[PDB]
């Protein structure tokens, strides 16, 4: 039985995605 | 000069590119966060989300010491459905040979050509796999070598980024379909990449 991070990956809202597309190329 | 660490560095750099591309071609996150770049002289997709990028880095920074000691058997990117059941497993089976052979032909250019073939097979894999249900998330699982010493504390490298033992719920995939992607054998690395998928 393997190891995993206890922290889950972030949830990226569509708003954040639009911002990332808009300002971080 | 520790070449096992050299290999671990090549693996973590590659595993970051691979995880990013997996999340892209599987549409785990919106397409807007991704940028078209070239790695290993082959088209790839990197996310520009700062906290997603930091999460992948922290994961691989933690895995790297175990890679340096050849204590990792598999690194698995698992894709969860809305109900936390595993939908696909991206299994990176890794083992350094017993003795690494470092040729001066070009250690780098040829392992990168071999890794590039892994990148291309990931890109075309969404023509063989069924589209995941909406609301999927991902997870990374590390299978450690048969006889490994206290890996549970060697993997805790990043402050406030703890690890745990996964559950049977995190791994349960009875009778999956196997999709081989690519296999390489070099004088420094034997690596297998295949996909398990829910029946």
């Amino acid at each position: 039985l393997p190891l995993r991070p206890k922290r889950s990956p972030p949830v990226i809202s569509e708003e954040a995605a639009e911002d990332v597309k808009q300002y971080l190329t | 000069l520790n070449f096992g660490q050299v290999v671990a560095d090549v693996l973590c750099e590659f595993l970051e590119v691979a995880v990013h591309l997996i999340l892209y071609v599987r549409e785990v996150y919106p397409v807007g966060i991704f940028q078209k770049r070239k790695k290993y002289n082959v088209p790839v997709q990197m996310s520009c989300h700062p906290e997603l990028n930091q999460y992948i880095q922290d994961t691989l920074h933690c895995v790297k010491p175990l890679l340096e000691k050849n204590d990792v058997e598999k690194v698995v990117v698992v894709i969860l459905d809305k109900e936390h059941r595993p939908v696909e497993k991206f299994v990176f089976e890794i083992t350094q040979p017993p003795l690494l052979s470092i040729s001066s032909d070009s250690l780098l250019s040829h392992v990168e050509q071999l890794l590039a073939a892994f990148i291309l097979k990931i890109s075309v894999c969404d023509d063989v796999l069924d589209h995941n249900p909406p609301g999927c998330t991902f997870t990374v699982l590390v299978h450690t070598r048969e006889a490994a010493t206290r890996n549970m504390e060697k993997i805790q490298v990043i402050k406030d980024f703890p690890w745990i033992l996964a559950d049977e719920q995190d791994v349960h995939m009875h009778d999956p379909r196997l999709i081989p992607l690519k296999t390489m054998t070099s004088d420094i690395l034997k690596m297998q990449l295949y996909v398990e998928e829910r029946a």
